[PDB]
């Protein structure tokens, strides 16, 4: 069935973003700043479309979980789910690999 | 010491200390001390190994044509059939070989630092020369004098030079050496090597 | 045997090429007269044609498609003798010739004015030097392992 | 001591640390910071290689085939799993992959996560409940010990490898028999010249 396996990826995969990879994400995204230019950021060289949208990004979930986040981890259990169910449904026998 | 060739000035740095110095150094080897150390052990090894090996390939084919104990020939030694394969043997003589020549390899680079046996802690080597390890391997407890390590040398390089002639008239003739050396006996004259071809 | 190869006395276009050979040879021996220094040429070069074609049959090589022999450099054991031997000639006279020469230069270069030396070659010093190359690989071996094959 | 008589130890070798023997013929750890994730990556190895050696060798001896058999079910379509002699219900591919990886993943995450440099080889604590790490005298002691019998695991495995390689379909054990079987003909010198 698709709606269970895709509901199962993307739980799984939402699961391990929220409870387990967040600091080391955080971490990791920390380090690396924004880009810079000549030892500037985009938006401080004078670039205004390169502006951070810092309102988007602001939750109320207690950990800081956002919708880039959930956007990211659901889009990889979509592709891990449908990797799933594409390999599954056809016949392919390796034969000895 | 002796010269060489009568005529000829011997090698400034050959100055006669070594055992068996003769000043025969024309294509200048040896101007190096590190070379002169390396090259006298080489000549060592490589001597006393082919001393061995004459013996072994000369006295079995005299003590045959005697006619007292039949052994094949040292050519086709390898053969003949024996109680195990020759890879086998090979693979024994590899790590012993492997293990003696590490050994005397480190003798050779820091000298005095593996005369202390690795298990039974209270037996070691005195102290002496490189390349005369001297104690148990001196069983006899002969004083190594001057003379005796010219004799040495000296058969050494003769069993070199034999070695290299068997090898050499084996190859031209498929014969052996001694029944080549009785082939020349029969009639010195028409049996040299200008007599063939 | 080796990449759809025919060992070359098997191969019949072999024989053919040899025929060719000496018919064409025959047709301008048919010309002069049996006594004549022509004709014994020409049969010499057929003996020598007929010689190579037997030591090249024997000697185990593989002609292809259209009759010719091919060399195999691969390292296979059956055909060392095509490249790897005359390799190894080759690299001991080219390690000969450069040591040499690079002996010679390094003793001429103490003195004052070395161009005079380059230009006026001096015959007893290269004649010393020449014969020390019989023994290249060792020499070169210690100087490396010495560190004196390298400037610094 | 050394690994070698006569051979100068290094100087970031000097004999401290447990199974310090002076052996680095590269060089590969100056760098004090290399030297230490050498150090945690080597006891994570031989932890591994001793908790897979009994298992590689307690099959073969049971009627059950070999360590390499065993995997072979994998690639057959539709394949079950065995367990003792009995199949297990929830035995697949897929399924039993993901809880591999989900478990697995898990837990060395948890383990990346330490920060105090001891800890990462040496956690101790929940780890430990015998408390044989109570003493201090005894805890060099039982490290040496360990470290050598994890490098001795870890030159089994490549025996283990090696001798798969050179026999393909062959376990150790029938390994072992075939060379008590003759010992004067059955060798690795049949193998190293052809
Ligand atoms: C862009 C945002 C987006 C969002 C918010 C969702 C959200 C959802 N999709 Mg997906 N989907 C997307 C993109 C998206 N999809 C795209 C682009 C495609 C086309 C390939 C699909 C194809 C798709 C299919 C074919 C199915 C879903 C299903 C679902 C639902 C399952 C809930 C779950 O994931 O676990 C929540 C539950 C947990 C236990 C945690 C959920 C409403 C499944 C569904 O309907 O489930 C009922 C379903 O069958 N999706
Ligand atoms: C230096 C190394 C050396 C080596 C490698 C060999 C090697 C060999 N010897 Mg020789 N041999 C040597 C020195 C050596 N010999 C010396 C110094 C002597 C004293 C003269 C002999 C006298 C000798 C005898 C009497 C016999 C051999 C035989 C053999 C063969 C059997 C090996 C064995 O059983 O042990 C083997 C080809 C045996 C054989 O069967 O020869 C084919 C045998 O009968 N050897
Ligand atoms: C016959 C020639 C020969 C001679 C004269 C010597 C002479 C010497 N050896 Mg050397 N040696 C030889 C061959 C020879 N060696 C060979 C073939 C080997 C390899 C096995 C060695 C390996 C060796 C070692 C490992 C050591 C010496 C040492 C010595 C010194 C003291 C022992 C002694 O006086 O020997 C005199 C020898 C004889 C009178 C020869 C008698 C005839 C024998 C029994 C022949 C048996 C061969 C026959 C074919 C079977 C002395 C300089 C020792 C030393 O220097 O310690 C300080 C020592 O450590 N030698
Ligand atoms: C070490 C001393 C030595 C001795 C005593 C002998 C002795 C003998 N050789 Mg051997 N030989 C030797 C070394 C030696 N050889 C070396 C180093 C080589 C390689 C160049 C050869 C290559 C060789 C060949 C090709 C032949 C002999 C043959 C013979 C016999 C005839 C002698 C002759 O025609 O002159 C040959 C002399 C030499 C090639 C050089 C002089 C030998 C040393 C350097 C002199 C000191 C004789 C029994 C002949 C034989 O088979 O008889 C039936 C023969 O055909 N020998
Ligand atoms: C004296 C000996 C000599 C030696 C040892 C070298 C050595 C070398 N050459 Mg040089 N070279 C020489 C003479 C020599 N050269 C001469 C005379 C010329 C002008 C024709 C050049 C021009 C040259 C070029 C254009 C290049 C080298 C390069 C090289 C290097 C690689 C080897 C190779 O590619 O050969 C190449 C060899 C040749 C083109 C010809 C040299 C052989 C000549 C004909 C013989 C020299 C013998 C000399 C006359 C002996 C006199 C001594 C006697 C009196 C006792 C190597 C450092 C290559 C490089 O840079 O690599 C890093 C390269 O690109 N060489
Ligand atoms: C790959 C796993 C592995 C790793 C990471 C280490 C790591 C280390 N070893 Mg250990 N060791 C191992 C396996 C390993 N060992 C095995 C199998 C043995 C038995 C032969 C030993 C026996 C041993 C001794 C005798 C000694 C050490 C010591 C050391 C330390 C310093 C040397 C070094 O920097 O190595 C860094 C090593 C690596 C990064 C791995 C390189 C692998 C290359 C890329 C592959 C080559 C292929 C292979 C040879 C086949 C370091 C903690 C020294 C010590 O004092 O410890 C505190 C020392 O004296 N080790
Ligand atoms: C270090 C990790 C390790 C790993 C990953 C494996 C992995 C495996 N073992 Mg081995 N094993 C190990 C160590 C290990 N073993 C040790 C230390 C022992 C000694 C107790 C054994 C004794 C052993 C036996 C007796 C058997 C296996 C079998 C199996 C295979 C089936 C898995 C299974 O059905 O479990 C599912 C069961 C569970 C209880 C779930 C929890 C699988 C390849 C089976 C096999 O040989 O396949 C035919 C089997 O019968 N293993
Ligand atoms: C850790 C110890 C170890 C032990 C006890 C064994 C034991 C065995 N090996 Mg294995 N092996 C090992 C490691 C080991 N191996 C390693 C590291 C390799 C990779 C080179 C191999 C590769 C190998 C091959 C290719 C073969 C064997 C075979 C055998 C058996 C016969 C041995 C023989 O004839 O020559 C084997 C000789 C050697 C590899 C020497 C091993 C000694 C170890 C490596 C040294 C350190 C050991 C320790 C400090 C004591 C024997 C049961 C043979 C067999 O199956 O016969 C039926 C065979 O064909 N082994
Ligand atoms: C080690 C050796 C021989 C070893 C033989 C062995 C082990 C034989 C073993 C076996 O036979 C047995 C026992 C029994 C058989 O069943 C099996 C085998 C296996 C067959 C020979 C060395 C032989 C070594 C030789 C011949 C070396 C010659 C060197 C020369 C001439 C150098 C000359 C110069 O270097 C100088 C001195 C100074 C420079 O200035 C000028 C030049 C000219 C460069
Ligand atoms: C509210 C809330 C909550 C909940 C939450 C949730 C439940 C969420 C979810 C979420 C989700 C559920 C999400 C999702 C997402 C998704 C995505 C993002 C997707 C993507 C996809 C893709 C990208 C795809 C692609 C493709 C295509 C299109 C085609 C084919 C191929 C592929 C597959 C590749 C809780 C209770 C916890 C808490 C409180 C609050
Ligand atoms: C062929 C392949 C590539 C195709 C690319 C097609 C791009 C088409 C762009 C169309 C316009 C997009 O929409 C455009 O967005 C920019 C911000 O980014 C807005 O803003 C722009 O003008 C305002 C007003 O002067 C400026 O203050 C601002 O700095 C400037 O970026 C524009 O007012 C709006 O019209």
């Amino acid at each position: 069935s698709p709606s269970i396996v895709i509901s199962l990826s993307t739980g799984l995969s939402l699961f391990l973003g929220r409870f387990v990879f967040f600091n080391f994400q955080r971490e990791n995204v920390a380090k690396q700043g924004l880009p810079e230019q000549n030892g500037k950021t985009h938006f401080e060289a004078g670039d205004d479309r390169a502006k951070e949208y810092v309102s988007l990004l602001k939750s109320n979930d207690p950990i800081g979980f956002n919708i880039v986040d959930v956007l990211a981890w659901g889009s990889i259990g979509h592709i891990v789910a449908y990797y799933i169910l594409a390999t599954s449904s056809n016949g392919y026998d390796p034969s000895f690999f | 010491k002796g010269e060489w060739l009568p005529g000829l000035a011997s090698p400034d740095y050959l100055t006669g200390s070594l055992a068996g110095d003769n000043g025969f150094d024309p294509l200048g080897l040896a101007e190096d001390p590190e070379n002169l150390k390396w090259f006298v052990q080489a000549e060592l090894v490589n001597g006393r190994w082919a001393m061995l090996g004459v013996a072994g390939m000369l006295l079995p084919e005299v003590f045959t044509k005697i006619g007292i104990i039949n052994v094949p020939e040292w050519y086709d030694a390898g053969k003949e059939q024996y109680f195990a394969s020759s890879s086998t043997l090979f693979v024994i003589e590899f790590i012993l070989f492997h293990y003696v020549e590490i050994r005397r390899w480190q003798d050779i680079k820091n000298p005095g630092s593996v005369n202390q046996d690795p298990i039974f802690k209270q037996y070691s080597l005195p102290k002496g020369e490189v390349g005369y390890p001297g104690g148990i391997f001196n069983p006899l407890n002969f004083a190594p004098t001057q003379e005796a390590k010219e004799k040495e040398l000296a058969n050494g390089r003769l069993a070199m030079l034999a070695f290299l002639g068997f090898v050499v008239q084996h190859n031209v003739t498929g014969k052996g050496p001694f029944e080549n050396l009785l082939q020349h006996l029969s009639d010195p004259w028409h049996n040299t090597i200008v007599q063939t071809f | 045997d080796i990449s759809g190869l025919t060992p070359c006395k098997d191969s019949k276009q072999f024989a053919k090429r040899e025929k060719q050979q000496i018919k064409k040879l025959e047709s301008s021996l048919k010309l002069y007269a049996p006594e004549s220094a022509p004709a014994l040429a020409l049969n010499a070069q057929i003996e020598k044609t007929k010689r190579r074609f037997d030591n090249y049959g024997k000697y185990g090589l593989l002609c292809g498609s259209d009759g010719l022999p091919h060399l195999i450099v691969n390292g296979d054991q059956r055909h060392w003798g095509e490249f790897i031997t005359p390799g190894i000639l080759f690299l001991y006279i080219a390690g000969w010739i450069g040591w040499v020469g690079r002996s010679y230069l390094i003793a001429i270069s103490g003195e004052k004015k070395p161009a005079m030396k380059e230009i006026i070659i001096d015959v007893p010093l290269a004649s010393r030097i020449i014969f020390r190359g019989f023994i290249w690989p060792v020499a070169a071996y210690r100087e490396f392992l010495n560190g004196d094959l390298i400037a610094k | 001591a050394h690994w070698m008589p006569g051979e100068p130890r290094p100087a970031y070798l000097d004999g401290s640390a447990p199974g310090d023997f002076g052996f680095d013929p590269l060089g590969l750890g100056e760098v004090p910071a290399n030297l230490e994730r050498y150090k945690e990556s080597e006891l994570i190895h031989c932890r591994w290689a001793m908790l897979a050696v009994p298992g590689i060798l307690v099959p073969e001896a049971l009627g059950y085939g070999n360590w390499v058999k065993a995997q072979e079910w994998a690639a057959l379509p539709g394949g079950q799993a065995t367990y003792l002699g009995n199949p297990v219900p929830w035995g697949t591919l897929p399924t039993i992959l993901a809880i591999e990886f989900l478990a697995i993943a898990f837990v060395e995450h948890q383990r990346s996560m330490e920060k105090d440099p001891e800890k990462k080889k040496y956690p101790g604590g929940a780890f430990d409940p015998l408390g044989y790490s109570k003493d201090p005298k005894k805890l060099e002691e039982l490290k040496v010990k360990e470290i050598k019998n994890g490098r001795l695991a870890l030159l089994a495995f490549v025996g283990f490898c090696v001798q798969q390689s050179a026999y393909p379909g062959t376990g150790p054990l029938e390994n072992l028999a075939t060379h008590l079987a003759d010992p004067w003909h059955n060798n690795i010198g049949d193998i190293v010249i052809p």
